[PDB]
DNA sequence: GATGTATATATCTGACACGTGCCTGGAGACTAGGGAGTAATCCCCTTGGCGGTTAAAACGCGGGGGACAGCGCGTACGTGCGTTTAAGCGGTGCTAGAGCTGTCTACGACCAATTGAGCGGCCTCGGCACCGGATTCTC
DNA sequence: GAGAATCCGGTGCCGAGGCCGCTCAATTGGTCGTAGACAGCTCTAGCACCGCTTAAACGCACGTACGCGCTGTCCCCCGCGTTTTAACCGCCAAGGGGATTACTCCCTAGTCTCCAGGCACGTGTCAGATATATACATC
């Protein structure tokens, strides 16, 4: 019975609502945005993930680590223009090499 | 006594290797002591502000991370 | 008492990957991450409640500020995956 | 003026609670009662520190008056830190006193700042600000001496900066007309216990 | 000789100023902006100082040899990094 | 029925010069620099009673969003001027 | 019966910016001493930038203001043009700058 | 010479650079393929907003550029210039 | 062909995925009142076109100006190697400082009457833009 | 040592500033809930320091790989003169829709009430880190 599994999604739906009534940004908030605003949220997450997993698995370990997500953002090119303007702690760079 | 010496002769180099600089000239020591500083300033400047507004006299890392995501330099790791 | 979006980040790994785990700090990250996109598109589709002058946030503008903040093909993805969550949200 | 102490004295106000901040301006002895009669003391506390620095801008200042207000703030606040005792012993005038140990303490490191107040039953208040001989001395970490010309006992307050205790142990000593330092286990936070265990002593041995 | 350095540090993502130096370097510049009072900066700052201060100096390095090979150097000389803040501003 | 800063710019202008003209157009261009920095400034001051979890906005915090807004002697002069202003204000 | 900025000593008004800062919806609480600290701010900087501008107005032989005018005396100083970094003047033009 | 007068003459006033009418119909045809089969009604101040940005924007790329023609002994632009010029950007 | 260059495993080391207790923020319910969505309207701002001119762009041409390629001297930089100095571990102390829990009060939303400060429309007239004329400058 | 650049004057013209009507939004004033300043107490995590120890920097000697100025060559933009052309100005019609008002209705907000979920805490235990040792790749 909850919104959550109602919309059938797995970001929190009532923790999203709160943050828009406290954030200070209308005075009244509809019931068909909040929903929506998770879903974004949990689709930008998974597009994430499924970079950082794969080039966590061609690493040959099972564990996630942030150069793992510094080589998925810099690889792929839509995050490279959605964050381009992100540095990353314990980030590296990617293997740049060039002549002359 | 040197106080900006601290950054070594093979520091920098290390950071132009990562760069991927092949040979570093030689004024180039006394240039990036001179930016490093600079920019050192306009983070702590900005985040020695917003410490000073809550009457705090300890530093956190929230505050650096706003002041530079206020400069434009976005940091995401620490919180 | 101090809330954070972990478990949430993990039940969508351990979904869309079988056993992948995810390390106590680059789990830290996706903190940071998304409580910033949430911070933007939440924020500037506030911006759209004023120069039209109104004073609510339905799901309009925040496709709106969807179709604003990401570039091309992210963005078609996420405005059609959106509008599919919110019409079987609908008829609950 | 400079434009570091201003910010001293404002912080040193801004620690004084409301419920006697008239009776510290009155017992510091600084400024004009008309000029207490001037500033509002019912709006809130970041604007009356204003107003009596911008008093303070115009007049008078220093470092010196600026650590006399830190005394006199650190002697009605003795629950808040805890002290040490020493004694001197192997062997008189307050003024040779207090320019011997002042020169000695110059001529020890390049860079310190001391003050005194007198206080009765022959007390001293020594305010000592350690630094090195390249940097300003720290003044938000003191170091605080309690001296009496009859005994040879002497309360000391801890601080963060060690490295000086030895330093200062042997310069007060010089200082004074001493040879020997001791250091016993009298650690407590209350002045008057530390009182009561030297002069129980001292005035029936 | 240069070329088995750099695919070593390309791979590696630990820090390079030593933590000490970068304290005490820090400490000095942030006593001059608060009118001569001390701070206590948390353990976990001075981290974020340092993060972003090698994501900027290695950034700036980049750009700047960018630019050392458009004028047919291999040199990374003082002229190009002061020309390679005016650019971005 | 639609407002804007143009009587305000024109009386300042009048006292800090005697005779000195503004065309109709360039004073266009002051309305979109007085309706900018008061979003920047009562923007970004907005952000601090949030980051504090406070939910007022005092002179304080204006004050350190000019602080923080304006470059070093022209924030010098401005904190120096709006105390100015606000103790001539209260003494009413 | 009695304007705000008459009390203020100012010559922007207060009550507008008041309304517009509670119109805004920045904060659910509006304290009373604010927008009086921040007309005074905007004030100072119109008044430094037509001050600039007006030196410069008199320096082509002219009393009317042209955008030509606003974009020297943003450019030339250094303090407004850190300010005022990324902003395009309409009817604007370039500095005299060569080589 | 004739380009040293050139150059203190455009530098003086403050006109428009570009025609109006093929810079209209330049922003109509890109108006037209996103959201096709309506068309768009624009105001007249809007396109001309719309080339002052865009005529401030060309200007202080070419002379952001022209730096990296004096660095590397050249007097004359090249698209590898104005390339390098957006790379180091990010735009 | 010796120097890297990748791989087997040793084990050891600690982070981390997980299980439990538990406090409080999210769900159910429902009234109510302003936000707004739909309907109509009328003007007002934009679009389309005729036509004539006049600056403005296109095109050949040649000529100097500049880019590019080779090249020699040399000097400022990498590298090898012994020293010596400062950085890290780690351990102790140990206390200033975050924070957070009550309180009480000044203070700002909330609201009815009312009036002048500021906005819309109008009308010059001086400031200015352009056109033509008289006084300097480098090749 | 004279066409080109700069200053000057005259005349039309048109927008900038003064002026009036007015209306609605800012002022004044009295009411009440409460946000936050203020004090004091409590745990914690940051600083100072020190001994060691050792990894890296420091200083230097030297060989040599680029930096740079020079110069020859060849090509390639710019100024110029002629022809062509479309941008613009001003007008004239017309009509699509932008802005305004009405009106109902509905949908989100507030307050109360109930309990299931997300957070802090604690713990065995597998993932990798680093380390040594051994089979391939190469100028």
């Amino acid at each position: 019975k909850s919104r959550s599994s109602r919309a059938g999604l797995q970001f929190p739906v009532g923790r999203v609502h709160r943050l828009l009534r406290k954030g200070n940004y209308a005075e009244r908030v509809g019931a068909g945005a909040p929903v929506y605003l998770a879903a974004v949220l949990e689709y930008l997450t998974a597009e994430i993930l499924e970079l950082a997993g794969n080039a966590a698995r061609d690493n040959k370990k099972t564990r996630i680590i942030p150069r793992h997500l510094q080589l998925a953002i810099r690889n792929d090119e839509e995050l490279n223009k959605l964050l381009g303007r992100v540095t990353i702690a314990q980030g590296g760079v990617l293997p740049n090499i060039q002549a002359v | 006594r040197d106080n900006i010496q601290g950054i070594t002769k093979p520091a920098i180099r290390r950071l132009a290797r990562r760069g991927g600089v092949k040979r570093i000239s030689g004024l180039i020591y006394e240039e990036t002591r001179g930016v490093l500083k600079v920019f050192l300033e306009n983070v702590i400047r900005d985040a020695v502000t917003y410490t000073e507004h809550a009457k705090r006299k300890t530093v956190t890392a929230m505050d650096v991370v706003y002041a530079l995501k206020r400069q434009g330099r976005t940091l995401y790791g620490f919180g | 008492r101090k809330e954070s979006y972990s478990v949430y980040v993990y039940k969508v790994l351990k979904q869309v990957h079988p056993d992948t785990g995810i390390s106590s700090k680059a789990m830290g990250i996706m903190n940071s991450f998304v409580n910033d996109i949430f911070e933007r598109i939440a924020g500037e589709a506030s911006r759209l409640a004023h120069y039209n002058k109104r004073s609510t946030i339905t799901s309009r503008e925040i496709q709106t500020a969807v179709r604003l903040l990401l570039p091309g093909e992210l963005a078609k993805h996420a405005v059609s995956e959106g509008t599919k969550a919110v019409t079987k949200y609908t008829s609950s | 003026m400079d434009e570091t102490v201003a910010e001293f004295i404002k912080r040193t106000i801004l620690k004084i609670p409301m419920n006697e901040l008239t009776t510290i301006l009155k017992a510091w002895d600084f400024l004009s009662e008309n000029q207490l009669q001037t500033v509002n003391f019912r709006q809130r506390k970041e604007s009356v520190v204003q107003h009596l620095i911008h008093l303070c801008e115009e007049k008078r200042a220093s470092i010196s008056d600026a650590a006399l207000l830190d005394i006199i703030y650190m002697q009605f606040h003795q629950h808040q830190k805890v002290w040490d005792v020493f004694q001197m012993s192997k062997g008189f005038d307050m003024k040779q006193f207090k320019n011997s140990f002042k020169k000695i303490l110059q001529r020890a490191l390049k860079n310190v700042t001391v003050s005194f107040r007198e206080t009765e039953e022959n007390a001293v208040w020594i305010r000592i600000a350690w630094g090195t001989q390249y940097t300003k001395p720290n003044q938000y970490k003191p170091t605080y001496v309690v001296y009496y010309s009859q005994t040879p006992y002497a309360f000391t307050s801890s601080s963060m900066l060690r490295r000086n205790t030895p330093l200062l142990g042997q310069a007060l000593t010089i200082a004074s007309k001493h040879h020997q330092i001791v250091k016993m286990d009298l650690r407590s936070r209350y002045l008057d216990s530390l009182k009561a265990i030297v002069f129980k002593q001292y005035n029936q041995t | 000789g240069w070329l088995k350095e750099i695919r070593k540090l390309q791979k590696s993502t630990h820090l390079l100023i030593r933590k000490l130096p970068f304290s005490r370097l820090a400490r000095e510049i942030c006593v001059k902006f608060t009118r001569g009072v001390d701070f206590n900066w948390q353990a976990q700052a001075l981290l974020a100082l340092q993060e972003a201060a090698e994501a900027f100096l290695v950034h700036l390095f980049e750009d700047a040899y960018l630019l050392t090979l458009h004028a047919g150097r291999v040199t990374l000389f003082p002229k190009d990094v002061q020309l390679a803040r005016r650019i971005r501003g």
